[PDB]
């Protein structure tokens, strides 16, 4: 019913302003302050700033690395909250969550204080941003040569998914996909393995796709 | 800014277990504090706020209470789909801040790692960059140490980790730990070691290769 979904980039260049939308629908938006919080990859939960609705002021606050780095605005009409990112880095990798404060049991924030005390009950599900120069591309698959154990290394893709399968289907027992880890470079790797009996080395093939770019792949795993 | 600190940082419960998670704020906060859970690649749901007013829509098996400086989740009792991370908010003045998560997994015995080590392919060097690959297979608890040696020397800094989510059927993990060195680097040494510390290991164990053998 309540919904909210970000848009605005997975790969974005370094240096160039970014915005951020966040469109909202299934309530009445301009009755909600809206707060926007990112998830640097394996890390916690961290506030950048939320914006108050018109009737208290609308003015934003920001967490003390995000004062003027980062602005917020909104157009009610248009049921949107905006994140403005002056200069992104490396740093400002991760998933941006936009989420509204609830109000209370009387359609109401806080008289006394700072008000916003009943929780985000609703987020969207998260757009990943990743500063980096690098472009979309698919994947370089690498053998990862040989009970034993054997597998592929799935290489520098964005963005994600990908799906990878072994033998067509046909070999599922002892197989781990992990998931993807973004490096460096703003590409993301990953490797699929598989334990199989060193007496079987059966012929062994990874079939990995990548439909962003229209990459299948199919490699062969030999000793 | 008001820290918010979560202890543990992870737990082992089984179905129908009681569970008590603790947030612990830098000042005293009375009653506000949120709790989410928040599950992998999903984004955080809301079960409390004001410290102890259960959410409409979240099971009346989760309750919470604090005393201005600690506060405390509890699950009473645990279910399958409540393995996941547990997460508090003060909400008590800006910045908003939360705590660094609390993890909660489903306990089984403890199950030692098969390691095993992966030479980069033939194929990567032609491009210039040599991937070593360290595989942890089938452990419990999730808890690893993975060590990197070239010719004996530690690594630090040139490695990345990945882990799946706890396996449905047996709850173990499995884990892997990628070396990253230009071409040039991977030639000038010989032996690649990777040695896995683990709670079911009686000693550390070492996998590793000699280049080009």
């Amino acid at each position: 019913a309540e919904q909210l979904v970000e848009s605005g980039g997975g790969l974005v260049p370094p240096g160039r302003s970014l915005r951020l939308s966040c469109s909202a629908s299934g309530f009445y938006f301009p009755d909600y302050a809206m707060a926007w919080v990112r998830q640097a990859p394996g890390q916690g939960l961290q506030w950048v700033g939320f914006m108050r609705g018109w009737a208290y002021g609308g003015s934003a606050q920001f967490a003390a690395f995000a004062v003027g780095k980062f602005a917020i605005s909104r157009d009610d009409g248009r049921n949107v909250v905006y994140l403005d990112v002056k200069n992104p880095t490396f740093e400002d990798t991760g998933v941006y969550f936009c989420a509204r404060e609830q109000r209370n049991k009387d359609y109401r924030y806080g008289q006394e204080g700072f008000g916003y005390s009943y929780g985000m009950d609703v987020w969207g599900r998260g757009t990943t941003v990743v500063v980096s120069t690098a472009s979309t591309k698919g994947p370089s698959v690498f053998p990862l040569a040989p009970t034993a154990a054997l597998g592929c290394l799935v290489k520098d893709y964005f963005p994600e998914p990908v799906t990878v399968s072994w033998n067509s289907g046909a070999l599922t027992s002892g197989v781990h996909t992990f998931p993807a880890v973004l490096q460096s470079s703003g590409l993301y790797s990953l490797s699929s393995v598989v334990t199989v009996p060193s007496s079987s080395l059966q012929t062994y093939i990874c079939n990995v796709n990548h439909k962003p770019s229209n990459t299948k792949v199919d490699k062969r795993v030999e000793p | 800014d008001i820290h918010m600190t979560q202890s543990p940082v992870s737990l082992s419960a089984s179905v129908g277990d009681r569970v008590t998670i603790t947030c612990r704020a830098s000042h005293f906060i009375a009653n506000y504090v949120n709790w989410y859970q928040q599950k992998p690649g999903k984004a955080p749901t809301l079960l409390i706020f004001e410290s102890s007013t259960l959410q409409r829509g979240v099971p009346s098996r989760f309750s919470a209470y604090g005393d201005g400086t600690e506060f405390t989740l509890s699950i009473n009792t645990l279910q399958p789909e409540d393995f996941a991370s547990y997460i508090c908010q003060q909400s008590h003045s800006p910045p908003v801040t939360f705590g660094a998560g609390t993890r909660v997994d489903q306990k089984r015995t403890v199950a030692a790692p098969s390691v095993f080590i992966f030479p980069p392919s033939d194929e990567q060097l032609k491009s210039g960059t040599a991937s070593v690959v360290c595989l942890l297979n089938n452990f419990y608890p999730r808890e690893a140490k993975v060590q990197w040696k070239v010719d004996n020397a530690l690594q630090s800094g040139n490695s990345q980790e990945s882990v799946t989510e706890q396996d449905s059927k047996d709850s173990t993990y499995s884990l892997s730990s990628t070396l990253t060195l230009s071409k040039a680097d991977y030639e000038k040494h010989k032996v690649y070691a990777c040695e896995v510390t683990h709670q079911g290991l009686s000693s550390p164990v070492t996998k590793s290769f000699n280049r080009g053998e």
